[PDB]
């Protein structure tokens, strides 16, 4: 969301995020089904499936996303350009 | 099966390649 | 017992016509806009011709005319394009009027 | 109780039949052939994702497999009939300027809606801000010409995909059926083909509405007695 | 946005005020015209503002209030006009009618600004 | 809430997941019909790409055995006087009639192709068909 006022930017981004929703399949409602390796615009993401109790040792941003999604355990390593959007 | 299916052939309506006025002449 | 699509296509008049170049066909006029005869034949697209200067008054809607088709569709690929630009129309020469 | 019984005997009943509205009799392979459905554009104008539907090329002109066209048309008509049965809003969208008058007349006769004019931005993704907060979006969109006047895919199909509106679209040999729910590979330029499509869809909608009234009237009569 | 019910209330208020105004001026309420209303308003409320629209005005609610179209969707939400999803149904229907009449004519075949 | 990501799965897949997650309180009107009669191909956005290298389109030309006869009759004896009437589904041109006679004589079992062509011309002359050669 973009706006001259920061509060307006918060409102616009939030109201557009609720319309644009993905669906994430959680294995046993705590992890991902299989390890995922991907590259997106010079950003390498490598996620490892973990057993229960492992925790979210992924990233400060990925922890926030995983908590919102509902994932409890994962290990993600980010390499290359650390860009929040990518 | 069916005999009306198209077969594999070279183009029979293809015209011969055009030749210059001096083709074949020393 | 039911006719197959391959059989229909094989025996269709358009297939047995062969190449469309310099072939005499019969078209029917269905639209006239300012001396522009939008003649229609048994093809995907129509052909637009000009009303003949000699006794052109008889060229009205529903009139059947004789045409010499040159191309069923005018498509051409130009510089920098990834596809052929098309005019969605055919090319033909208005020979005259079909008479029975 | 009564509402659940009403829904089960009226809405769920046709879903248990392969062809509840009997749309097979409407069209046949020979009828499509006489309507010049199989004709297509040049091989140079051929677009990807249409190759499976294209039967072949005949003198630099694509030919569409009418066997696949009949199956796709059967599914499209069945979906159209069920949506009309369910009191759904059907919108006919076509940017072609040769059949705009015919398509608008078809919408009037069948009782549904049409859009054959310039498609202003935001008619679907921003409909509430233009028509009104309580506007009801169409439940089905039928494309008779998926390409705009610059030989590119229409923006309505992308907007319908965004808004989760199923689309029944006629696709020629130079269209993109990737985002069309029910693509019908045929000819979108021959007047005979366009008239045939309008009549088939008009008949399917009219039969669905009439059968809905007959079933509802019969159910009310059975409930009374 | 003014609703039809609000317009009806304004019409009723206009009629009541018109009869009251005729009573104040001591004339026949039945044979009272808009010109008579304008004269009474001008005398009772003399305004010298050069712009006429800034002066007190008592006219019929139909003329005073703007014009708004009816809601195209009912309780079920179904639009009433086939060319509704074009956003300009009135214009496009008019263009449709003109084009149809032009086709019909083809089948058959100073002070005006 | 809904989902406006048209490039991520189909409309049905997105709707089904949202209903499963409880985001969509009520399923749409088309959901039941789609589930009952799904299309042959699920509509998923796929980007077209150019065919580089030696890749060729699988679309093949349409040819028949009679195409040799039609090409030969369009070269020698030229196009017929009768104008093609493509409106009539049962139209039979002079070239097609020549092809049919050539096929019939082939069914009889003549060996020489040149003699087969000449005999076909003789049959049309006997029938009265006008044969005006271009040369
Ligand atoms: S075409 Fe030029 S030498 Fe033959
Ligand atoms: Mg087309």
């Amino acid at each position: 969301g973009k706006a001259t006022d920061r509060m307006d930017a918060f409102r616009k981004a939030k109201n557009r995020a609720v319309h644009h929703l993905h669906y994430i399949e959680r294995y046993e409602d705590h992890t991902i089904f299989h390890d995922i390796s991907l590259r997106f615009k010079r950003t390498h993401i490598k996620m490892k499936k973990q057993p229960k109790g492992y925790g979210l040792r992924c990233h400060r941003a990925i922890i926030t996303i995983c908590r919102l999604i509902g994932i409890k355990d994962m290990y993600a390593k980010v390499s290359g350009s650390i860009n929040m959007l990518s | 099966s069916n005999e009306d299916l198209p077969i594999s052939m070279e183009n029979p309506y293809k015209e011969p390649l055009k030749k210059c006025i001096l083709c074949g002449k020393h | 017992n039911v006719e197959s699509f391959a059989s229909m296509l094989r025996h269709s008049p358009l297939t047995q016509m062969g190449p469309a170049k310099d072939k005499l066909v019969i078209g029917r006029i269905f639209h006239i806009v300012e001396n522009d005869l939008y003649i229609d034949f048994g093809g995907k697209f129509h052909c637009v011709c000009r009303r003949p200067e000699v006794d052109g008054e008889k060229y009205q809607k529903g009139t059947r005319v004789r045409l010499r088709l040159l191309d069923l569709e005018l498509t051409s690929r130009f510089l920098g394009a990834t596809t052929d630009t098309t005019v969605l129309e055919a090319n033909a020469v208005l020979l005259g009027i079909q008479e029975s | 109780e009564d509402s659940t019984d009403f829904n089960d005997k009226i809405l769920n009943e046709p879903l248990k039949h392969s062809d509840f509205f009997n749309v097979k009799e409407l069209f046949s392979v020979r009828s499509l052939f006489d309507a010049r459905v199989h004709l297509g554009h040049k091989a140079g104008c051929r677009h990807r994702f249409m190759e499976p539907y294209i039967f072949g090329s005949r003198l630099d002109h694509d030919i569409i497999d009418l066997e696949q066209t009949a199956t796709h048309l059967q599914l499209a008509l069945n979906f159209t009939a069920h949506m009309a049965y369910r009191k759904g809003i059907i919108l006919f969208i076509s940017r072609n300027r040769q059949f705009s008058y015919l398509i608008e007349n078809m919408a009037r006769d069948c009782g549904e809606y049409a859009h054959t004019r310039y498609f202003r931005g935001g008619m679907l993704t921003n409909a509430r801000l233009l028509f009104g907060p309580t506007v009801r979006l169409p439940d089905l969109i039928i494309f008779l010409h998926t390409l705009n006047n610059i030989f590119e895919p229409h923006v309505a199909v992308r907007d319908a995909a965004k808004m989760n509106i199923p689309t029944v679209g006629i696709v020629d040999t130079n269209c993109n059926p990737c985002l069309i729910t029910y693509p019908v590979p045929g000819n979108d330029d021959s007047p005979l083909a366009v008239h045939l499509y309008c009549r088939l869809f008009q008949t399917a909608i009219t039969r669905a509405k009439e059968k809905r009234q007959q079933v509802e009237a019969l159910y009310r009569l059975q409930g009374q007695k | 946005t003014y609703t039809e019910d609000f317009i009806k209330k304004q019409i009723e208020e206009f009629n009541i005020g018109k009869r009251h105004l005729a009573n104040m001026m001591g004339e026949d309420p039945e044979t009272f015209t808009q010109e008579d209303i304008d004269r009474a308003i001008a005398y009772l409320f003399p305004s010298g503002l050069f712009e006429k629209r800034a002066r007190p005005v008592m006219k019929h609610p139909e003329q005073i209030f703007p014009r708004q179209r009816a809601i195209q969707w009912g309780e079920d939400g179904r639009p009433f006009h086939y060319l509704f999803y074009t956003g300009k149904q009135s214009y496009y229907s008019l263009m449709h009618d003109v084009y149809g009449m032009l086709l019909n004519l083809e089948k058959h075949q100073i002070g005006s600004r | 809430a809904g989902s406006r990501l048209e490039t991520v799965g189909s409309i049905f897949s997105r709707t089904r997941d949202l209903v499963r997650a409880g985001v969509l309180k009520e399923k749409p009107l088309w959901f039941d019909v789609y589930d009952a009669f799904p299309p042959l191909r699920e509509p998923v956005f796929q980007r077209p790409r150019v065919r580089y290298g030696k890749a060729k389109a699988p679309i093949q030309d349409i040819w028949y055995h009679e195409d040799r006869i039609r090409a030969k009759f369009y070269s020698v004896y030229g196009s017929g006087q009768r104008a093609f009437d493509l409106f009539n589904p049962n139209f039979k041109s002079t070239c097609q009639r020549f092809v049919e006679k050539y096929t019939e004589l082939q069914k009889l079992g003549e060996t020489d192709e040149e003699k087969l062509f000449v005999e076909t011309g003789k049959a049309l002359l006997a029938e009265g068909v006008i044969l005006r050669r271009v040369g």
